[PDB]
């Protein structure tokens, strides 16, 4: 055809090219023998389906092309152009160089086995008998192709196509090429099959026409078309079959920026990914990963001359994922470092949150909760109340919110919340809008998801008409459900509470009544165990030293000290998680110690009956948690002692809990 | 033997091998079961449908690997499940008969004879929840365990097909038992009349029940990131208003895939769309 259908000579031709991988067969001797032809074996063997065709085996391969002085064309070149073009010539190099009969499958212990050779058989067969279509490649693969780019210092050595660019910079010539941006991954679909055969039949000649797919849209063909059930004066209807249609994995995922290489001005904006092969369901929100995969546009075919001039809407196509930063199995050495070392009380109080002055008391109020455990194994019909709740209250001026959340995010499975978003009536799950995919799920809040863990939540006086309901129906016993028009059933509720009340304006007024700034005393009073506080007092000594102790931390960039050995927070999560793994019973001369406690519980609590300070009137449901949290202090220091001394570290927690507000 | 084009599967040989597995049990499996009960469950059972008149066998279906027999029938269950139980519900109506040929005084020996029955085997293998379902499981078994969420009322199926023509009378009923409905082009009920206008008089011909169920996984140990997704269900037989919106589910159900139409008003089509099919629900 004329006007300007030929092209200009272009001395990169692809002929030069295909006979350089004919010299891909076994020649690559450096790296038992023919490395890459040993992973050949165990695919065809059945058992994984990802071949990895890196760099290395590539640069390599060009090293000891040092010596033969003939003209061999670059490599990485091409497969930096147009890296899409270089799959459909590497898989009709594979054929003419696979060992087929390698391995030994008789019956069963093969999906898909038999009939696929029914089925070539029964085109084999009809090769000859006259007295005619061949397969598409396609149909006979089994397996898939993957790529690896290269970073390390054989980029220093000898001279790119792998430094890992953002997504800001990206929409030049970089499109048709192979490029890896990192991340962040959100909006994960489902993997759903794919199509890339076919198999009409029309059930006359049971001749199965194939064919390649194509994009997203497409089309079935006539009927009066093929070589035997055609051609006459009576045609097969076709229709399609399943079992003879091979299909493949895909799942949708878009990416974000990483909130720190992004300029001054903008929003960062999205990307689209999909996969293919074998890379599925590796991926996960929130992953802090980096993608490598070749890149190309796709059309739109829909509303193409009104709307949709020459717009492109581009993905990118993956090939590899380098994912990152991630029980007496090699690990019990570091079990026996707290053994051998011992010091429960004092250096696990210092290991969790080093980094405030003084409060040695609140610090060791929250690792026994940290364990919780299995409070009896009740056996009838006795849902009995586990894992206490703390609450806080006090304004100090030391950022209070970053003292306990910092807890929360190394804490195991312990979800972090505010006031804002996932409120009350969101704090369960419900019902919403979704995408054009399935509408009306269930999403949810936070306790629909962090069951058995930590709820750590502040700003308690924010939204307040929801949350006022939310507080009681987890201290409640299991009723976290959804009373809405949609359905009404009920999922469980296993958690522990970590709240921090905010004063009113200025000071809590210590010479004023309490409970003028918390507005739940049905909530307290009664279905708490234990409260603390944090009120500033003025003492010359204590802040002086909390005066170096702010202005330590801006010289040098360090905090630590005080004779300290800090250590690593997977100790005592393997601690808690053996701790967790004990669950002692207890002896008869405990309930003997707690009823004369409860006792001079009782008297002293009849003293008083003022609105002055206190609190509480001697419930026993503070004499029920008294024992939790003794099995609880008796879990994690099980030297299987659970005796008058093992209580009595127990009642010096409430003692000093108790009457924060005496200074 | 008759071998088939779609399937490998055998011929009636799983008539006889049900039969000498099914009357000479009496009692198996207790091999896995090792701790240390003389008639087989399906034995009196089977006489008890009989006296019931009821359509559905609850199959446990975790004999034939308790017995030493049967394990080709095993491994075809697990593979071509739709011929294999309509292979099972020509042999449990003949196996009636092999009752029924005993004594000639059991309900008169016409009506239990008419009415087809169904089995239903269930709790066959494992699964374990839904981020394992792969795309080569095409035509297999799958064991979920989730929770229903909504319904919807009946719509109707097409399995019979009515027409009529303007002649003073022609009542044809051509069946379909397809994703295609076949149409005349010639008179009929005279021996001169032209190419007619077929009429399609719908609300004559019959239709059973279906009912699509949308289903949502059970939460069960996800790691504290993963939202639970969706899947749809699709059931045939009166197991209909049993199937409420609302508690916990453990159903036992084949795999299908269908086609979509992309444009609403063209067929042309391709991320397709799956869905189960319920044998049997608990």
């Amino acid at each position: 055809m004329s006007a300007a259908l030929p092209s200009i000579q272009l001395p990169v031709d692809y002929n030069n090219l295909f006979n350089e991988i004919t010299d891909f067969l076994v020649t690559f001797k450096q790296d038992k023998g023919p490395k890459y032809m040993a992973m050949l074996q165990k695919v065809a063997n059945r058992e994984l389906n990802s071949v990895i065709i890196d760099l290395d085996d590539i640069l390599q391969y060009q090293n000891e092309k040092f010596l033969q002085g003939t003209q061999a064309d670059d490599l990485v070149s091409a497969i930096q152009q147009n890296a899409n073009h270089f799959t459909e010539l590497f898989c009709r190099a594979i054929d003419n160089n696979m060992p087929l009969p390698t391995k030994e499958i008789d019956y069963k212990d093969d999906v898909l086995d038999v009939i696929l050779n029914q089925r070539r058989l029964r085109n084999e067969r009809m090769l000859s008998d006259r007295t005619t279509e061949l397969f598409p490649p396609n149909l006979t693969r089994r397996y898939f192709l993957y790529f690896k780019p290269l970073s390390q210092n054989c980029a220093r050595r000898y001279r790119i196509s792998s430094k890992p660019l953002s997504v800001r910079q990206i929409k030049g010539d970089f499109l048709g090429q192979l490029i890896t941006v990192r991340g962040i991954i959100t909006r994960v679909s489902d993997v759903k099959p794919a199509v890339e055969v076919i198999a009409y039949t029309c059930d006359q000649c049971g001749y199965e026409v194939f064919q390649e797919v194509n994009s997203r849209t497409f089309t079935p063909l006539s009927e009066c078309t093929s070589e035997e059930c055609s051609q006459n004066q009576t045609k097969g209807q076709l229709f399609m079959s399943t079992r003879a249609s091979k299909f493949s994995a895909f799942q949708e995922c878009k990416i974000q920026e990483l909130s720190q290489q992004v300029p001054v001005g903008h929003i960062p904006r999205s990307l689209n990914i999909h996969v293919n092969g074998t890379l599925v369901r590796s991926l996960s929100p929130g992953d802090i990963v980096d993608v490598t995969g070749i890149f190309l546009p796709a059309p739109y075919t829909g509303f193409k001359a009104l709307k949709a001039g020459l717009l492109t809407e581009t993905y990118l196509e993956a090939q590899f994922v380098r994912q990152h930063k991630k029980l007496t199995s090699d690990v019990e050495e570091r079990v026996m470092e707290l053994i051998t070392s011992g010091d429960v009380y004092n250096r696990l109080a210092k290991s969790i949150a080093p980094e405030i002055y003084g409060n040695l008391d609140v610090k060791k109020a929250l690792l026994l909760l940290l364990v919780g455990g299995v409070d009896k194994r009740v056996g009838d019909g006795m849902k009995i109340r586990g894992d206490i709740n703390v609450c806080l209250m006090g304004d100090p001026g030391v950022a209070k919110s970053q003292l306990l959340k910092a807890i929360c995010k190394i804490s195991p499975r312990g979800v972090y919340t505010t006031g804002k978003g996932s409120s009350g009536v969101g704090l369960t799950a419900a019902v919403m809008k979704d995408p054009v995919t399935d509408e009306m799920i269930l999403e949810g809040g936070a306790l629909v998801l962090a069951d058995n863990g930590i709820c750590c939540i502040d700003e308690f006086d924010k939204m307040d008409e929801s949350d006022r309901t939310a507080i009681h129906e987890v201290m409640e016993q299991q009723t976290i459900s959804i009373s809405k028009a949609g359905i009404n059933t009920t999922l469980n509720a296993r958690t522990s509470i970590l709240a921090a009340a905010n004063p009113l304006y200025g000071r809590y007024n210590p010479r004023l009544s309490p409970l003028d700034n918390i507005n739940l005393p049905a909530a307290l009073l009664s279905r708490f165990d234990i409260l603390f506080l944090m009120l500033d007092i003025p003492s010359r000594d204590d802040d002086e030293k909390l005066a170096e102790h702010v202005t330590y931390v801006h010289m040098h960039n360090k905090q630590p000290d005080l004779d300290f050995t800090p250590v690593e927070p997977s100790k005592m999560r393997e601690y808690i998680a053996y701790a967790k793994t004990k669950r002692p019973v207890m002896s008869e001369a405990v309930n003997d110690y707690v009823v004369q406690a409860y006792i001079r519980l009782r008297q002293d609590s009849k003293r008083e009956m003022d609105s002055k300070f206190s609190f509480g009137q001697a419930t026993p449901r503070t004499l029920l948690g008294i024992i939790r949290l003794s099995q609880a202090l008796a879990k994690l220091r099980l030297a299987d002692m659970v005796d008058i001394d093992d209580v009595e570290e127990a009642l010096r927690l409430v003692r000093v809990s108790k009457e924060s507000l005496y200074q | 033997l008759r071998i088939i084009w779609g399937t490998n599967v055998s011929i009636q040989e799983c008539t006889t091998n049900f039969r000498n597995f099914l009357m000479s049990f009496k009692y198996k499996f207790r091999k896995i079961l090792d701790e240390r009960d003389e008639e087989l469950y399906y034995i009196k059972q089977l006489n008890e449908m009989r006296e019931l008149g009821t359509s559905n066998l609850n199959l446990d279906a975790r004999n034939l690997l308790a017995y030493k027999q049967t394990e080709d029938l095993y491994h075809q269950l697990l593979n071509y499940p739709q011929e294999v139980i309509s292979i099972m519900d020509q042999t449990i109506k003949d196996c009636m008969v092999s009752l029924i040929v005993d004594n000639n005084l059991d309900y008169d020996l016409d009506e239990i004879e008419t009415k087809f029955y169904k089995v239903r085997p269930y709790n066959v293998g494992s699964c374990k929840g839904m981020r394992e379902l792969n795309p080569n499981d095409i035509d297999k078994l799958i064991n979920l365990k989730g929770l229903v969420l909504r319904s919807t009322p009946v719509i109707p199926d097409m399995k019979v097909a009515f027409f009529k023509c303007n002649v003073c009378d022609h009542t044809m009923a051509v069946e379909i038992d397809r994703g295609v409905i076949q149409e005349p082009a010639r008179c009929e009920r005279i021996d001169c009349n032209e190419p007619n206008s077929m009429s399609l008089i719908h609300n004559r011909c019959s239709f059973a029940d279906k009912q699509v169920i949308k289903l949502q996984e059970t939460p069960d140990f996800v790691p504290d990131g993963q939202t639970p997704h969706s899947i749809s269900l699709c059931v045939y037989d009166e197991l209909v208003d049993s199937c409420r919106a609302g508690d916990r589910i453990e159903v036992t159900g084949t795999f299908r895939s269908i086609p979509i139409r992309a444009n609403s008003r063209q067929r042309v089509l391709s991320l397709y769309k799956t869905y189960v099919d319920v044998v049997h629900v608990k």
